[PDB]
This record gives C-alpha cells, structure tokens and sequence, in this order.
C-alpha cells in the first residue's frame, strides 16, 4: 500500500 | 490535555482547501492549502507532520478523507491513533481566516499567505507581555529532558 | 545556537528534495518539489520559520536562494542569510523504505519520521526529534 494499496 | 494529541481541521477560502493541524495542549498550529480534501492528500499531510512531532493521536471531523484506508493505513504505519468525529478549533479557522486577512495583500499567492499567518499566529504572546507564545508552549509541552 | 539551519538541495528519480537540517541536533525537515525554484525555497522555508525559531540558513549558493522573492520571505521572517551526515543518511533511508510506497514524496517523508524518531545509542540515548524540542525547550530560559 502506503500511498496507493498494497 | 496530553501532549501527543492533534485535531485535524479543513477550512475553505477562494475555493481552495486548507488543512489544519492543531495541537491541543499549546495551540500551536500549522496548516497547507491542498488542491482538494482527498485520502492521498491528508495522508501524505498526517506524515509529514508526525515526522515532526511525536503523534499519538488524532481528533478528525470524520470526513470522508479521514475514513479512506490511505489515511487508515498512514495512521496505521506511524502509530497514530485516529479518532474520527471526537470533537474539542472551531475558533482556530475563524482566527485563522481573520490573520490571512491582515496579510493577503503582501502575498502573490494564498498559500503564502496561509503560512504567513500559520507563522504570526504561532509567534503571537498569548496573555499579556509576560506570557508565552503558542510555538513557545508547544516545545515546553513536548520536551522531555 | 537554537536558530542555525542549513538547507540542501538533492536530486533523486528526477525531481528535487529541500533538505533542512537543524545543525545542533540533527532534525530535518524536507519537501519533494518539481524545481528547484525562488518561488518554492521561499515557501518552504516560510513553513519552516512558522514552525522553529529560524535566525540563520546556511544554503549551497544557488540563484533560488537570491531571487527577491526569497529575500523578500527572509527579511519578512527576520531571518539571516549566510552536515552532510545527515544528507547521504536521508538518501540510506529513503532508499530502505522506497520500494514501501509508489511515490517518491510519500518515501521522503517516511524516511524524514524515522530519521527523526531514530534513537540515537543505547537506553539513555535521544532521537533527533527530541534533541531540537529539548535545545529550544531550554534555550526558552
């Protein structure tokens, strides 16, 4: 993820 | 109030949003202009600004920004607790506003103008000439040793 | 003193980072912008003096640093004009946490909270993050 998932 | 709690905030100005982060305990404040209240934009606001101050937790109106798993799993990532719709501010964009009013003419942008009002209401002496400023409290709250 | 900063320029995957590093503790702040520009170092270092009690920056010399708009943001916050220990260390870490996140500004400011959150030493030990809240907390004496 951390921004746009995974 | 303890020292690691923040309420987040967004106010509206010339059709542009502004995020604003108050820590609780101090009134310290600081804030951006974003180009509109989307997951993304608060998550990558939330880390910067607990890149700079130790967050334990944070108050949201609960919008719908604060509810996407962008800014769950930001919080999630930097040990921040998120507390959505947990009220306590209101004034802060009220006073915020009114000091973007007294220094708009001197800048060629909003955002400029919202920092420099970030930069005058952290800087003010609350409480006469003997007291402390917001920026002042903040550092004395946080501080450790 | 509490008020010495020096700020940098780096370059990475095409865009450009402003590095502020609080000299007597090691804090950074940084921001991803898309140039190099008078117009963005002025602003970043506008939130950067409504944040910390800025007195002085130490900057490389680039013509960013001297447009009028950078003066003019300086002489407003009543700041002076004039490590890189802590500059390859930003690099290390964002190149650690990069494949972590898409975009390179979301790795920046990753890597900006645990450089600042990093104890430094053993039990005892301070991160970077406390030094500058305990030099200003004590200095406010």
């Amino acid at each position: 993820k951390x921004d746009n998932p995974p | 109030s303890s020292p690691g709690i923040w309420q987040l905030d967004c106010t509206h100005l010339e059709g542009k949003v502004i995020l604003v982060a108050v820590h609780v305990a101090s009134g310290y404040i600081e804030a951006e202009v974003i180009p509109a209240e989307t997951g993304q934009e608060t998550a990558y606001f939330l880390l910067k600004l607990a890149g700079r101050w130790p967050v334990k937790t944070v108050h949201t109106d609960n919008g719908s920004n604060f509810t996407s798993t962008t800014v769950k799993a930001a919080c999630d990532w930097a040990g921040i607790k998120q507390e959505d719709g947990i009220p306590y501010i209101e004034s802060m964009n009220k006073e915020l506003k009114k000091i973007i009013g007294q220094v708009r003419d001197q800048a060629e942008h909003l955002k400029t103008a919202v920092q420099m009002a970030v930069f005058i209401h952290n800087h003010k002496r609350k409480g006469g000439i003997g007291g402390y400023s917001a920026g002042e409290r903040i550092v004395d709250i946080i501080a450790t040793d």
